[PDB]
RNA sequence: CAUCGGUUCUGGCGGGGGGAUAAAGGCCCAGGGAAUGUGGCUCCUCCGGGAGUGUUAUAGCCCUGGGUGUAAUACCCUCGCCGGGACCGAGGACCGCGCUCUGCAAGGAUGCUGGCGUAAUGGUCACCAGCGACCCGUCUUGAAACACGGACCAAGGAGUCAA
């Protein structure tokens, strides 16, 4: 139950916290580059002939 | 000619699979024969592409050399 | 001996995950942002942006 | 080519230790989607300059908005396209309310009288006619003139495609 | 490789048994030769004598791979570089295992391949962008 | 991370609701399906799942 | 028919977040400008209307900045709620994980009611209807075709034994 809270209120804090680097930088006259995706998920979506 | 009061055979367009079978193997042999001849082609070509330019019709096409000379003495002064 | 689906089955979930139901009743979904002013967009962002 | 959005692309090269500031490059890009906005810019970024995707980063992805999509306005289009003689030059005038309705104009136009697609027609200028004397096609001078009302003589009335029998016989005059 | 004299450094360089060391034959020297296959193979010594080594070399025929021993001069061996980023990094994980160990606080000592990048800032002062049309408008020129 | 996705047994999803692109095996920059769309993954995963 | 569980199709509603803290836009404030030039003035006239002038007048428009404004809405993402329909009910004392904890939607359907109690359900055969459907062996070669055998039925009929 404490773990599921914390987890919740961490997804919570780094949308936010994205949100307002973004907005800084755009404030202050400048471009914030997020982080490049460290998941992927993959489907193969193709048979599996030839 | 006589073609709407008396018409002749009609020119079948239901092709037939031989025909399109032969069609594309000779296709194929084609694009790779053209591909050998390019290869083997001793025409001159050039490396720099003729550039088509800018359209008389476009109304603002004063206003984009005078942008092109402007940027050209601001590159030749930070030169 | 039947798999139940947690997004359906409310009681699945509450099992699997205790803290659901203190998630609906504090509504978590639904958290309004911090108050403030926002600051205007600078000029040079506008200009940068309809830039030809 | 489809529900269209203007995308300011802004890129750059990787930083090195020759270069910790390197050079920001930006265009204005119909697309889409934002994927399909940063696939374009990196295509025309290596029609240009030594920077490809893998030694290079997206700096900002914005969206263009029109400033004024309820006023009427005349648009000229500079384009270029490949055909099999080779690259041409079209310029071409639209009168839309935005410059996305005017490229996917641009687009439906061409496909329909040089055949052209997507993948052969480079965007060069998209500009405002700020004068109504900068027009110069007569499509659209007909279109900017004085006092200009028209009737639309035989129209067909829109009647239900499932309704299959009528006990009338339509006119066209409303 | 320049015709004439041969560089006298590979006459000192010690080769043991168990060393990794690639075949570059040299045309100038004919004796100890090998094949003409075994050239720009690497292969493990097995045999120091005073002025060749013997090589194993992992030769294939048909599906299968056969072991094959060759007698080379030291004309035609060159030390491999292969386990050289190895040896230096077991050298490198032992100290700076130990002084982790000492210190006390655990590290990532596995070598990890290329992960993405982290966020970070791009200032626009005085790296204003500029905007590029598909062609060049000089070039247009 | 490793040890999560391999318990984790291959997720066995279902057909698209909605279906795909008219023409499917073809790049998703192109018009199709293949390749990387980036955050436009979701909209696949609830019509699969 | 009611209450449920599993899967699924579809409709509506209440919120949150993001971008130029959407872009617009309405109503005000301060400037500037133009014509597809409004009113006015002038000249022609078939006097129905045209032509010239100039910047709002007895219409208006465009551009720039500020306020309402953290406006609304579109788009994208997301938290829930309420309906309508279809297919399915595997197991068989209890155990377990749980919850809203006298009980329960929590390790797989029960409760109420009606008609009939027989060819009614179900099955077999014959035929019609919709859809589907080339004559079997053998041979060939990579395969098909060609070629070969087959009027029909009953019985017999071909990898056995010894060393």
């Amino acid at each position: 139950f404490k773990r599921a809270e914390k987890y919740v209120k961490e997804y919570r804090e780094q949308e936010r916290e994205k949100i307002r680097l973004a907005r800084i930088a755009k404030q202050q006259g400048s471009f914030h580059i997020p982080a490049e995706a460290k998941l992927v998920f993959v489907i193969r979506i193709k048979g599996i002939n030839k | 000619a006589g073609t709407i009061n008396k018409p002749k055979k009609p020119t079948s367009k239901r092709k037939t699979t031989r025909l399109r079978a032969k069609i594309s193997k000779r296709a194929a042999e084609k694009k790779r024969k053209e591909r050998k001849l390019a290869r083997k082609n001793p025409e001159w070509r050039s490396k720099l592409k003729k550039d088509p330019g800018i359209p008389n019709l476009f109304p603002y096409k004063e206003r984009l050399l005078q942008q092109i000379e402007e940027e050209r003495i601001r590159r030749k002064e930070e030169l | 001996v039947q798999k139940k689906n947690p997004l359906r089955n409310k009681q699945i979930m509450l099992r699997l995950n205790p803290y659901a139901s203190t998630f609906a009743k504090e509504k978590l979904g639904e958290v309004k942002a911090e108050e403030g002013k926002p600051p205007k967009v600078p000029a040079s962002f506008k200009e940068l942006l309809h830039e030809a | 080519m489809g529900r269209l959005q203007e995308y300011q692309v802004i890129g750059r090269h990787l930083p090195t230790e020759a270069n910790p500031n390197p050079a920001l490059y930006r265009m204005r890009i119909f697309a889409p989607n934002e994927v399909v906005a940063k696939s374009r810019f990196w295509y025309f970024l290596r029609g240009l300059k030594k920077v490809k995707k893998a030694t290079g980063e997206i700096v900002s992805v914005n969206v263009i908005s029109e400033k004024h999509p309820l006023k009427v306005k005349n648009f000229g289009i500079w384009l270029r396209y490949d055909s099999r003689s080779g690259t041409h030059n079209m310029y071409k005038e639209y009168r839309e309310t935005s410059r996305v309705a005017a490229v996917e104009a641009m687009y439906a136009d061409m496909a329909a009288r040089h055949r052209a697609r997507f993948r052969s027609i480079h965007i060069l200028k998209v500009v405002e006619l700020e004068k109504t004397e900068d027009v110069k096609r007569p499509y659209i001078k007909q279109l900017v003139a004085k006092n200009l009302s028209f009737p639309l003589p035989h129209r067909v009335p829109k009647i239900s495609t499932k309704k299959i029998f009528s006990a009338k016989r339509p006119s066209t005059f409303s | 490789r320049k015709h004439g004299q041969i560089p006298l450094s590979t006459y000192l360089r010690t080769y043991r048994v168990g060393d990794i060391v690639d075949i570059k034959v040299n045309g100038a020297v004919q004796k100890g030769m090998p094949h003409k296959f075994y050239h720009g193979k690497t292969g493990v010594v097995y045999n120091v004598t005073k002025s060749a080594v013997g090589v194993i070399v992992y030769k294939r025929v048909k599906h299968r791979y056969i072991e094959k021993r060759i007698n080379v001069r030291i004309e035609h061996v060159k030390p491999s570089r292969s386990r050289e980023d190895f040896l230096r990094r077991v050298k490198e994980n032992a100290e700076l295992k130990k002084k982790a160990k000492a210190e006390g606080v655990p590290v990532q000592l596995k070598r990890q391949p290329a992960m993405p990048r982290e966020a970070h800032t791009v200032s626009i002062a005085d790296n204003k962008p500029v905007t590029l049309a598909p062609v060049a408008y000089e070039t247009t020129i | 991370f490793k040890q999560a996705a391999n318990f984790l047994w291959p997720f066995k999803l279902s057909n698209p609701n909605g279906g795909f692109r008219p023409r499917k095996f073809k790049h998703f920059i192109e018009g199709g399906d293949l390749g990387n769309r980036e955050e436009h993954i979701n909209a696949l995963i609830r019509a699969m799942n």
